[PDB]
């Protein structure tokens, strides 16, 4: 909460760039890949 | 316009097609003007004493 929260949030949004450019090199819809990759990572945890 | 071009930019580096964004903006512009219309106050339902005031209030604003 407060100020130093928005920073972390936009930091977590940044790290997501590696999977994006990984997928965009593969010619995939990087948005579709990540939305589904985060969704599967909210359950099946550390392997997706 | 510039922030809209900036908001597009971030979404492009994400890997999204521009035309689908531009389309995605216009249907999102049509929902903004629609809420404004349904919510905007009106000076037509006014008497003569209160219409010449609202016109001053806008004059004030712009100045
Ligand atoms: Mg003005």
């Amino acid at each position: 909460e407060g100020v130093q929260a928005f920073i972390w949030q936009e930091f977590a949004s940044a790290l997501e760039v590696i999977p994006t450019t990984l997928a965009e090199n593969a010619g995939l819809n990087s948005i579709k890949v990540v939305t589904e990759l985060r969704s599967k990572h909210e359950n099946g945890e550390l392997n997706d | 316009a510039s922030a809209l071009l900036d908001q597009a930019l971030e979404l492009i580096q994400k890997g999204i097609h521009p035309i689908k964004i531009a389309n995605g903006f216009d249907e999102a512009a049509k929902l903004a003007i629609s809420k404004l219309e349904e919510t905007c106050d009106d000076i037509s339902a006014s008497n003569d004493e209160l219409f010449r005031d609202f016109l001053l209030r806008a004059a004030k604003t712009s100045l």
